RNA sequence: ACCUCGAUGUUGGAUCAGGACAUCCCGAUGGUGCAGCCGCUAUUAAAGGUUCGUUUGUUCAACGAUUAAAGUCCUACGUGAUCUGAGUUCAGACCGGAGUAAUCCAGGUCGGUUUCUAUCUACUUUAAUUCCUCCCUGUACGAAAGGACAAGAGAAAUAAGG
RNA sequence: CCUCCGCAUAAGCCUGCGUCAGAUACUGACAAUUAACAGCCCAAUAUCUACAAUCAACCAACAAGUCAUUAUUACCCUCACUGUCAACCCAACACAGGCAUGCUCAUAAGGAAAGGUUAAAAAAAGUAAAAGGAACUCGGCAAAUCUUACCCC
RNA sequence: GCUACCUAAGAACAGCUAAAAGAGCACACCCGUCUAUGUAGCAAAAUAGUGGGAAGAUUUAUAGGUAGAGGCGACAAACCUA
């Protein structure tokens, strides 16, 4: 029985999945782009959000700069936490991370996935795209709208 | 006003820079060792 | 626990199964002659 | 325990050829539009992916060598800059990495 | 001495219990050497229940405290491919005894390896009982001692399901 | 993140993750370990050799102990041979076992418990537990604590 | 070349308490009390914990010896290549 349990039960144990967890968002940080199995990147995005906003309260925060120091296991991206990322999403107020399933691993056919922060120099991702407002089925909706705001 | 921790190797890791790091640990007890005879035996312990 | 018997030194090897030894003893001898007749190739250890 | 008499191939068939093994069929396929190859709808493009990986590995081993040893992560914004290309006034004070060649039209 | 010795694993205990009724308790009823309270006996009733401990390997029995009761049995003395091995029942050893001895004992006593990944069958979500408290009532009954039913109110305990 | 280890010698094995090419830590070819370390010794005939070791100094012993030459005669005129590799040996196996010694006493050396996911039962290991505290059980077995006294043999 | 005993010449035994100890606690090392797991197993006897000894009748590397009508044995009819 697992009902309302949140976190997965990763590694070899609560220490090891935080670990696992924290070398994967370390990578996040320092590459803006991880290809990891899917579920791994699923627990660590929340993770990845909250190190953002952590960077957000800035660098003389004294449990911001912990949290990063604990996390960050390179501490040379820490500076790139609080002067680089953090600044990019001021703005933002979440949703700083996209995550999109990846074609399963060659090796173990794992569910894989790609999380990178929003904004990154990077190639951009092939971003899945809705349909364009000028097919068929679009058009006759626009028609509807259209006929709607024309009654009102 | 901003504490930065030092950006240094990890001093456990698996790696080049852990390793030249856990030799310059050993160099620092070197370097700590008062006595010549204390630092001699430190230097020559280790048998390769 | 058993299993390894065999605790390899070469010099109870020759000595207990050698050329000399076995030429030491007639019996020996008629070991040789019988591993020679029956062609193995090797007559000794 | 151990079975108590063979198991037929008639019995076998039926097991192993119960359509509970057999493979499902997929209808989640479809073309993708930029390449033409097959995805499935909620995974991304294969053939695209492995473009964007690949020029990904270009640029990041570009940030390599202008990074030149390890924790020398920079402290400021990257822009990718390629062949014919010059730096914009947002450009200006973030670290250029050069790349040698026109820069892809999927790419932006 | 009929199956089984090219193995049907064995006494108690744990676990889960299926069943019978020749009913221990709860229900209904007849009799009584049934005044009442306890009871005894018989017909009907197997839906439900039928305790925890001290020695002892004990099933039992004795004892302690309870209970409405701590029922008799069958189920390979149910159930070791679910479990335990304390007894018994190998190889070691001591005491008493037998023998010249080896060794043995309807004797005692200390120790002593519990295998199996499930092929098939079968199976894996089917309106509750009881005790006690008050009152009735210190009433009916009875010389007293003692002492009820029924009706009513309240409390719980177990069991099932959440 | 782990470090029982690890590095050498011995013993054992005998080329057994060096390069290249083919396959699909295999096959074929090519290469390699260089003595100072170690092994491989000693001209005769007699003749010597009571007094441990233990910081050898006190003491202290008993179990009474590994370490020595001289006399004469011969004789220099001349640095060979062999081991040197490895991820290794004995256990039918890339076996959780066995495996002497010197240093390192946690390491500068050596390594990776998780193929991916889910977090059902049963099972194994561990941790925590209301009140009680052996009522369990053959027995305090196991676990937890650190805890008295009396008996047989 | 295991094992029982022996022969030659070797080696090991931290630390603490005590004091010349077949002394105590306790590493290495030797053993294998009890439990759990394992039972075609990692293992034809192991693993984890727990435990006995651990300066001695100790443990152990090397070479040699005793051979089945036998050897060896602090007798368990032990051990002598599962
Ligand atoms: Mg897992
Ligand atoms: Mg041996
Ligand atoms: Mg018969
Ligand atoms: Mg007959
Ligand atoms: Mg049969
Ligand atoms: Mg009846
Ligand atoms: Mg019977
Ligand atoms: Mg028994
Ligand atoms: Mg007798
Ligand atoms: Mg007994
Ligand atoms: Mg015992
Ligand atoms: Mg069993
Ligand atoms: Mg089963
Ligand atoms: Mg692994
Ligand atoms: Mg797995
Ligand atoms: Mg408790
Ligand atoms: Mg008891
Ligand atoms: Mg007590
Ligand atoms: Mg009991
Ligand atoms: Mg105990
Ligand atoms: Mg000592
Ligand atoms: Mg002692
Ligand atoms: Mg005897
Ligand atoms: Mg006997
Ligand atoms: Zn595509």
């Amino acid at each position: 029985i697992s009902h309302g349990r949140v976190f997965r039960r990763m590694g070899l144990g609560p220490e090891s999945r935080i670990h696992l967890l924290r070398n994967l968002l370390t990578g996040l940080v320092r590459h803006e782009r991880i290809e990891a199995p899917w579920a791994r990147v699923d627990e660590m995005r929340g993770y990845a959000e909250k190190l953002i906003d952590y960077g957000k309260l800035g660098d003389t925060n004294e449990r911001a700069m912990r949290m990063a120091d604990f996390w960050l296991t390179e501490k040379d991206l820490i500076p790139k936490l609080f002067q680089v990322l953090a600044p990019r999403y001021k703005d933002q107020t979440g949703g700083y991370t996209r995550m999109l399933q990846i074609p399963n691993r060659s090796l173990d056919r794992a569910k894989m996935a790609v999380i990178e922060y929003k904004g990154n120099c990077l190639p951009p991702l092939p971003l899945p795209r809705r349909d364009s407002h000028l097919t068929l089925l679009n058009q006759l909706l626009q028609g509807l709208r259209q006929d709607l705001r024309q009654s009102q | 006003v901003a504490r930065y921790p030092p950006i240094v190797a990890s001093m456990t890791a698996d790696s080049k820079a852990a390793r030249l790091r856990r030799i310059e640990r050993w160099q620092a007890t070197v370097h700590a060792a008062e006595s010549v005879d204390e630092k001699l035996r430190i230097l020559t312990k280790m048998q390769f | 626990a058993r299993g390894n018997e065999y605790q390899p030194s070469n010099i109870k090897r020759k000595n207990k199964h050698g050329w000399v030894r076995r030429l030491s003893t007639p019996a020996g001898v008629q070991v040789i002659l019988r591993r020679m007749l029956k062609g193995r190739k090797s007559l000794s250890h | 325990a151990a079975p108590k008499n063979r198991r037929t191939i008639e019995v076998n068939r039926c097991r192993r050829r119960n359509p509970q093994k057999l493979i499902k069929v997929k209808n989640n396929i479809d073309v993708c539009p930029e390449c033409g190859h097959l995805k499935q709808k909620h995974v991304l493009c294969a053939y695209c992916y492995e473009k964007v990986c690949k020029e990904t590995a270009e640029i990041r081993r570009q940030i390599g060598k202008q990074e030149g040893g390890p924790f020398k992560a920079p402290t400021i914004e990257t822009v990718v800059l390629y062949t014919g290309e010059t730096p914009s006034e947002q450009d200006q004070g973030k670290r250029i990495i050069e790349r040698d060649r026109k820069r892809p039209s999927w790419f932006t």
